[PDB]
């Protein structure tokens, strides 16, 4: 948990796709929420993109993982949407 | 009604453990239910085709594989129960199965192929046709974006005409326009090899041969050629297309089925003219392949010196010679 939230934070400047494909790689080292930190990160995810990086992490993870309808809880998230439900198929 | 689709959506649960109870909610449909051929019949056509809509609605890919898997035991829970009549196809909506089954298949093509050039062109095909959930789940999304995934392949298309637009072309930008015409290609050849195991579509594929001819024209030889045997691997799947609709359809109403022929014969010439600067050594297949299209293959034989050709040609040929 630290280390996912260490990786994430506003702190971390820098962050790029190997700091939050990390931060999705300690999911399995926990033993509470696992699905609301996966939307945590891909959120900040975007925040640091200015609506590139969502782009890769989408490229490095090979996915009903990800949410959707409860992430918007626009134009290109679900552009991009498309182009990762042929990916995955 | 809505209470009949959900009633059958719940014997197939069961057709999964035993049967009798299933085929006792089938017999008590066959005389519970209407029985008159013309729209009854095309009332549970549309409740057989309301679940197939919904096992493909549904680990992305495992996932989805598990989802060919239902749809396959779905399609052998109703070869059984039968399940032996009801075909409402008509315009834009049996032939249903398999084509959801030939776009789920579509659908494991492209989540087996999943980079950062696909998976952005995905995201801005969706975002166009809707806002996405911001509660992360972020493919940002598929199992909607199957039951129509022909939508991600004409927007897939319009985000290499702006990555063209951009390409500046300029070699790194001629190899990620091909890129995707491999993409699109074996996605069209993985829902022939489906068929094997039994106007918007069409338009993306014909923009794509024209902006694969636009190119060649600036290309280190070796690619030119494997992005033409490219448009050649994908033009015999469209003209494929419109030879079994063809066998499809016959005799009354013949007006349409004449002017259709015209149709795919002015457009043969239409990709034989395009191969006409390209290489004959492909010409043999397209001629091949839409097996008869001679005109085309009778100019090659007469630009060059291959009289062996035309009489290869009128060797194996059902009168070729009056043709010739």
């Amino acid at each position: 948990p630290q280390l996912i939230g260490l990786y994430i934070c506003e702190e971390n400047r820098r962050a790029n796709e190997y700091d939050f494909k990390k931060a999705l790689d300690l999911l399995e080292y926990i033993d509470i929420n696992i699905n609301d930190l996966k939307l945590e990160i891909l959120c900040k995810a975007l925040q640091r993109d200015n609506w590139v990086s969502k782009d890769s992490i989408f490229v490095k993870i090979l996915l009903p993982e990800v949410k959707d309808l409860l992430q918007a809880d626009e134009f290109v998230l679900k552009a991009n949407y498309e182009y990762y439900v042929q990916g995955q198929i | 009604k809505i209470k009949l689709l959900k009633a059958a959506f719940l014997q197939y649960c069961r057709k999964d453990l035993g049967h009798a109870q299933m085929v006792v909610d089938e017999l008590f449909s066959s005389h519970s239910d209407l029985d008159s051929d013309s729209e009854l019949d095309r009332a549970v056509t549309q409740i057989s085709v309301d679940l197939m809509d919904d096992y493909p609605a549904s680990i992305i890919l495992h996932q989805l594989e598990d989802k060919m898997k239902a749809h396959s035991f779905l399609m052998d829970f109703i070869h059984q129960v039968g399940l032996f009549g009801r075909l409402g196809s008509f315009p834009v909506r049996l032939l249903l199965c398999e084509h959801a089954e030939k776009l789920s298949a579509a659908i494991v093509l492209k989540n087996h192929h999943s980079r950062l050039s696909d998976l952005v062109n995905t995201a801005i095909l969706i975002a166009l046709n809707k806002r996405e959930y911001e509660i992360p789940s972020n493919l940002t999304p598929a199992d909607v974006f199957f039951r129509e995934v022909s939508q991600v392949d004409t927007i897939c298309e319009c985000l290499l005409e702006h990555e063209e637009q951009v390409l500046r072309d300029s070699i790194e930008w001629a190899e990620v326009v091909i890129n995707v015409n491999n993409i699109l290609k074996d996605m069209l050849q993985a829902a022939s090899h489906y068929r094997q195991n039994r106007r918007t579509v069409i338009i993306r594929q014909h923009e794509i041969v024209l902006k694969v001819a636009y190119p060649q024209a600036d290309s280190n030889l070796r690619n030119i050629v494997t992005e033409q045997l490219v448009a050649l691997i994908d033009c015999f799947l469209d003209g494929y297309v419109s030879q079994l609709k063809s066998v499809d359809k016959s005799s009354n109403r013949e007006r349409y089925d004449n002017l259709e022929m015209e149709y795919l014969q002015k457009r043969s010439d239409l990709l034989s003219p395009l191969l006409s600067l390209g290489q004959y050594l492909w010409a043999a297949s397209l001629a091949e392949k839409y097996c008869d299209f001679d005109i085309l293959v009778q100019m090659c034989e007469q630009t060059d010196n291959q009289s062996r050709l035309q009489r290869y040609m009128t060797q194996f040929a059902d009168q070729n010679f009056s043709d010739f």
